[PDB]
């Protein structure tokens, strides 16, 4: 029941689970939204 | 002269780090090496080298350096010796090392020599290099990550195995 | 100076003549065929001949004085 | 008569200098790359130098005002246009860059 | 061997150079004036 | 945007500057020419201007200053 | 140019001359603890970390996106190292 | 002359690296220094290299030999502190069990 | 970034497709790429569990090694098929289906 | 009103500061008869180099 | 060259000025929090009080223990001293007003940070008491820990920029003041700097109370004071980064005719005003954290984020192409 895990994780330790949030954005948006943007202008 | 100024304050303070009594001040003198070396790399147009040199070197390495010798309280007893045996070794080692190198660039770089002449009047200026000039630091920033990204990498893995080890070798967890 | 980044942003000062002894000795199956744009390309790098040549001038004139 | 041509000069005009003295520089900057001598193009050179100065007799005698102004602003504070933004727009005003 | 140096695998900054030769940084500074 | 215009303005009035550092420097080494002629006459041997790189290509004189444009 | 690092050079003079001005006018009237080392070691590595990042930070704008893609993987290296110093209990001070 | 005066700078710190290691055999800290001042003085040297020909390469590897200079200090000095932590001393009479 | 995928030995059968996109390789996924990832996953899983057995995390152990057989062999099922798409292994059945289509 | 009294030694530090600022900014204006220029580089340098032939000269 | 002394002096005296009134202030602030007045007798308003501390200070006698390291004991409070008075050769006060338009400034900046451990360090083991060393090591501790997130928020600034210059950092603002977008990273920022400068709530050499003696308890007289006046003379300029990183330094709060007729150096002394009242106030509101606290917080919370931060920005920008 991994779901109540992750609430767990973000009650006891909430700047690292907002760290991985901030960066995870960072990283997301260079992988997932670039080359999207990128084919979107290619048409 | 200046070169000659610098040269003299390293040279000195080279001496202090390599026969200083007290290890403490053998790290200070190295801070002034350190200090010297950043004027020389001023004079050669490299700030960003002159101050990664005063970060690296005095800010972080220095620093180990000096809360490992400043918690050792090294008692001058068990680090002491005569040196006056050493100077016939020290000087031939050293000459044979002055004469071999201090003279290897003479035959492949020879100096110009400074005539009674105005020269610098037949330095020639291209403008086109002078539009958009790139610092130190965006001139290596284009080559690190790129063209040569796989060093870069291979660095990240030194410096990991130096946490590793460093944990590994010295934790006493409380 | 064979790499051809220069310090400030532009084709290195030596590149082109290490381009010319490189093309050069990819095709002629002897060194000594390329000799002059090698001693060109260290040249470039040490400047010993032309410093040597105008040490000469400047010995020409003390020794006129 | 005509204006030294100072970097503040010569800055403060390039918008012009480029409008029109386009095909001299082009020729200019080609046999440059071709041969770095500088005494292989003087004659280039000369044909640079001519247009940009009657370029710039042209403009004293056509805008000695506005022009002396944005020259001014533009040695004051060492050639940065958005420091002198008023003086440009009264000298293109005057002598268009058309 | 007679001439290593003139084998293909000897020769692979004069293939590799010339695709990077338009790349800031390396360029002939007169590039950018007509470019 | 801003940059790009100080930029441009610096392109369109390099060839002048150019061309005149250009003038400057042949009238330059023509003086120097003649200084290395008189001073080397009498020497034997001496060709005065030599180029010293094979190919002929033309060089600026080396300086022997290692960074003398950053001060 | 170089030229802007002169006036530091008098200024740390002067600023010397103070300093030995204010502090010489009143002359005229055994137990190592390895928490140091430690906390030495990840300076040190994250000062490395800092270094490396003023010439990528000024560069993105020509490295793009397989810059931005190296910078990131040393990034990822260094803090697993980071993530076992903190399970190791390194970073804990009590 | 500056190119000779710049390459002899950095081999002075180098020979004084050399006999800080030929002048402290009873100082062991003072070796691990001197060493740093030999790395110091080639760091100095593809600097210089560097500029003289204008090529950008002697600055890329003096920033790594700094990445590496600075791991070897750190794995130097731990071994130094697990050293003496054994032997309650650094004196070189107890380092030397070892031998033949 | 300038990029060149040539090889220093050229491809000694038909070259389907030079470079190949990461897609298209996944999708020429032959039965054999995928008992050679089916193979090395399963050996990986069960070293992980046989391995785990002792410090008492079996479980866990077999987690660790199941991800390091799925990299692994997806890395050498990727390998198999792009060498076969650009030439480089006997590639009949990418030849085949390129014929065709 | 009193805590108007607290505003004095703060009001005295913007003061120094705006000093620290402006007459450093003045003093170099008086010297080189223009106000100092952000962002100096090569070609300002070069520029400012010929400019003294050209005016010298004429 | 020749007047460019007048020009340092220029900077240097007021310096010194603005820190003697420094001290002043914040005993004036905390004071009237504490319904108290504060100093208001030794001057009108206490306004002579600075001047009459500093000659008492200089008349009393120095004391110099018979300690082993006589030299480096003196050298300290002067290291930590020229330290704090060298970073302002860089700081932008307006456009066109600065000492040094270093290319490199940023990282100049960064350096002096990293020099500042070792006046401590050296104060503390030149003292020849277990007490001074222990609390110098905490204290340099303490620093270097909080230099990485400085760092970091350092980056995160420079690749909105994309330059070093300070000014080029200013002037890139003039859209927006990077203090918007990026509210934590000040937040982060203004708490990297207390922990910095040794500053309440992180004010370790302060809990002489609780059994923690200061790397400076030996030290007396004038070289006491050039500590002190190095520490304050930090409180200036780290309110004076915060001000040129994200509140936009010399400019005004909006682009308007009215905001742009006060000239650009009153906005700027007005904006590190600002940051040095709430340095105050905070010394003012909050208990202290215990070292262990401290560092905990340093590494576990500040380091991660800061990093964090480094990655969304940088990725937000080369994602959408709104690098500089
Ligand atoms: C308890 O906190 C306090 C201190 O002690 C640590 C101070 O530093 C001080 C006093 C120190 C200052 C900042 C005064 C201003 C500083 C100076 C310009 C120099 C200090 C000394 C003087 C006023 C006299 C100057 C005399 C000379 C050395 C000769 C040179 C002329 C204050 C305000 C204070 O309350």
């Amino acid at each position: 029941p991994v779901m109540e895990k992750l609430r767990m994780f973000v009650a006891q330790e909430p700047v690292v689970a907002a760290s991985c949030l901030i960066g995870g954005v960072g990283l997301f948006l260079p992988a997932v939204v670039r080359p999207i943007l990128d084919s979107l202008e290619a048409s | 002269m200046i070169l000659s100024v610098l040269s003299s304050l390293a040279l000195v303070s080279g001496l202090m780090v390599v026969r200083a009594k007290n290890p403490v001040h053998s790290v200070l003198f190295f801070i002034l090496v350190f200090c010297d070396t950043s004027g020389l790399l001023l004079l050669l147009g490299l700030d960003f080298f002159a101050m990664i040199f005063l970060v690296v070197y005095i800010g972080a390495i220095a620093v180990l350096f000096l809360f490992v010798v400043m918690m050792f309280h090294i008692q001058i007893a068990e680090i002491h010796e005569e040196v006056l045996r050493y100077l016939p070794v020290s000087g031939i080692i050293g000459l044979i090392f002055w004469w071999e190198m201090f003279f290897i660039l003479d035959n492949e770089s020879i100096p110009l020599l400074p005539t009674q002449r105005n020269t610098t009047s037949l330095r020639y200026t291209v403008y086109a290099g002078k539009v958009r000039s790139w610092t130190n630091l965006e001139t290596l920033g284009n080559l690190l990550y790129t063209y040569y990204f796989v060093w870069f990498l291979v660095s990240s893995l030194i410096l990991l195995v130096a946490m590793i080890g460093a944990i590994v070798l010295t934790m006493h967890r409380t | 100076m064979a790499s051809g980044w220069g310090i400030t942003g532009n084709k290195g000062r030596c590149y082109d003549f290490w381009m010319d002894f490189s093309e050069c000795m990819s095709h002629c199956r002897e060194p000594k065929d390329c000799t002059l744009l090698r001693e060109d390309y260290l040249e470039c790098l040490h400047h010993s001949k032309e410093f040597q040549r105008r040490n000469r001038i400047y010995k020409e004139e003390q020794r006129k004085l | 008569g005509n204006p030294i041509p100072t970097s503040a000069v010569l800055t403060a005009s390039a918008k012009h200098i480029g409008m029109r003295c386009m095909p001299e520089n082009v020729a200019f900057l080609k046999c440059k790359k071709n041969d770095p001598n500088p005494e292989k193009c003087l004659d280039k050179g000369r044909d640079v130098t001519r247009c940009v100065l009657g370029l710039l007799k042209d403009l004293h005698q056509k805008c000695q005002k506005e022009m002396d102004d944005y020259v001014g602003c533009m040695y004051y504070y060492t050639n940065e246009f958005d420091l002198c933004r008023k003086e440009q727009e009264a000298f293109e005003k005057v002598c268009p860059l058309k | 061997p007679y001439g290593f140096w003139t084998f293909e695998r000897h020769n692979a900054q004069l293939r590799w150079d010339p695709q990077i030769s338009q790349v800031a940084g390396r360029r002939d500074p007169y590039d950018d004036l007509l470019e | 945007a801003l940059k790009e215009e100080k930029y441009a303005a610096r392109r369109t009035i390099l060839p002048i500057l150019q061309a005149e550092e250009d003038e400057r420097f042949v009238s330059e080494w023509k003086k120097y020419l003649e200084y290395e002629a008189d001073v080397m006459k009498d020497v034997p041997g001496w060709k005065v201007g030599e180029n010293v790189y094979n190919s002929g290509r033309w060089m600026p004189p080396a300086t022997g200053e290692l960074r003398p444009d950053v001060w | 140019m170089m030229l802007e690092f002169a006036p530091i050079f008098i200024y740390l003079v002067i600023s010397l001359l103070v300093s030995l001005i204010l502090l010489g006018v009143p002359f005229l009237f055994s137990r190592f603890d390895i928490r140091f080392y430690l906390v030495s070691i990840l300076f040190l590595i994250f000062d490395l970390e800092v270094t490396f990042f003023f010439p990528w930070a000024v560069s993105l704008n020509k490295i793009d996106l397989f810059g931005f893609w190296s910078m990131m993987a040393f990034l990822f290296i260094l803090t697993i190292g980071f993530l076992y110093e903190w399970k190791r209990g390194a970073l804990d001070w009590e | 002359m500056d190119l000779i005066k710049y390459f002899t700078f950095s081999m002075i710190i180098f020979i004084l690296g050399i006999w800080g290691i030929l002048l402290n055999r009873r100082n062991i800290l003072i070796m691990l220094m001197s060493i740093e001042l030999m790395l110091l003085a080639v760091n100095l040297n593809f600097l210089v290299f560097s500029v003289s020909l204008d090529d950008m390469m002697g600055q890329v590897f003096a920033l790594l030999v700094l990445t590496v200079a600075a791991a070897e200090s750190a794995i130097g000095l731990a071994i130094f502190v697990i050293t003496f932590r054994v032997r309650g001393t650094i004196a070189v009479e107890f380092i030397n069990s070892i031998q033949g | 970034m300038n990029t060149d995928i040539t090889a220093l030995e050229k491809a000694q059968y038909p070259v389907v497709d030079r470079n190949p996109a990461f897609t298209k390789v996944v999708g020429n996924f032959s039965t054999l790429d995928y008992l050679r990832f089916s193979t090395i996953t399963g050996i990986s899983v069960t070293v992980g569990y046989l391995s785990g057995i002792k410090p008492g995390i079996k479980g866990p152990s077999m987690v660790t090694g199941g991800l390091i057989g799925l990299m692994g062999g997806f890395m050498y099922a990727y390998q198999n098929s792009a060498g076969r798409l650009m030439g480089f292994f006997p590639n009949d059945g990418e030849v085949a289906s390129y014929q065709k289509r | 009103l009193v805590w108007l009294e607290a505003m004095l030694p703060l009001g005295i530090i913007g003061g120094m500061l705006c000093i620290m600022g402006n007459s450093q900014y003045y003093i170099h204006k008086a010297y080189h008869g223009r106000p100092k220029h952000i962002g100096h580089d090569e070609w300002d340098v070069a520029m400012e180099r010929r400019d003294k032939k050209v005016v010298e000269k004429a | 060259y020749i007047a460019v002394p007048a020009e340092i002096l220029g900077i240097i005296l007021p310096l010194l000025l603005g820190v003697a009134f420094l001290v002043l202030a914040e005993r004036k602030v905390m004071a009237f929090v504490q319904r108290r007045k504060g100093p208001d007798v030794v001057g009108s308003f206490g306004l002579l009080q600075p001047l009459a501390d500093g000659l008492k200070l200089i008349l009393k006698e120095p004391i110099s223990p018979s300690s082993a390291n006589f030299f480096l004991f003196r050298m300290a409070p002067v290291a930590t001293f020229m330290l704090s008075l060298v970073a302002w050769a860089v700081v932008p006060f307006d456009y066109g007003m600065v000492l040094s338009d270093l290319n490199i400034g940023l990282l100049y900046l960064f350096a002096i940070s990293s020099l500042g451990v070792y006046g401590i360090i050296i104060a503390g083991r030149s003292s020849n008491s277990k007490y001074a060393f222990l609390g110098a090591l905490r204290s340099a501790a303490q620093m270097v820990s909080y230099e990485v997130s400085i760092g970091l928020i350092l980056i995160t600034v420079l690749i909105c920029v994309g330059s070093c210059n300070l000014s080029e950092i200013v002037m890139a603002q003039k859209q927006i003041w990077f203090g918007i977008p990026l509210f934590p990273v000040l937040v982060m920022f203004f708490i990297s700097c207390l922990a910095e400068t040794n500053r309440a709530p992180f004010d370790l050499p302060e809990a002489e109370a609780e059994l923690v003696a200061g790397y400076n308890v030996e030290y007396s007289s004038m070289g006491f004071a050039l500590f002190f006046l190095g520490e304050y003379a930090n409180m200036i300029l780290m309110s004076g980064l915060c001000t040129l990183f994200f509140l936009g330094g010399w400019l005004p709060i909006l682009d308007l005719p009215i905001f742009k007729k006060i000239p650009g150096s009153i906005w700027f002394s007005i904006k590190v005003l600002f940051f040095l009242f709430l340095y105050i106030w905070v010394r003012a509101a909050f208990p202290r954290y215990r070292y262990d606290q401290l560092m905990g917080l340093g590494w576990k919370v500040f380091l991660p984020l800061s990093l964090a931060w480094v990655v969304s920005v940088s990725g937000l920008l080369v994602t959408f192409q709104w690098l500089p």
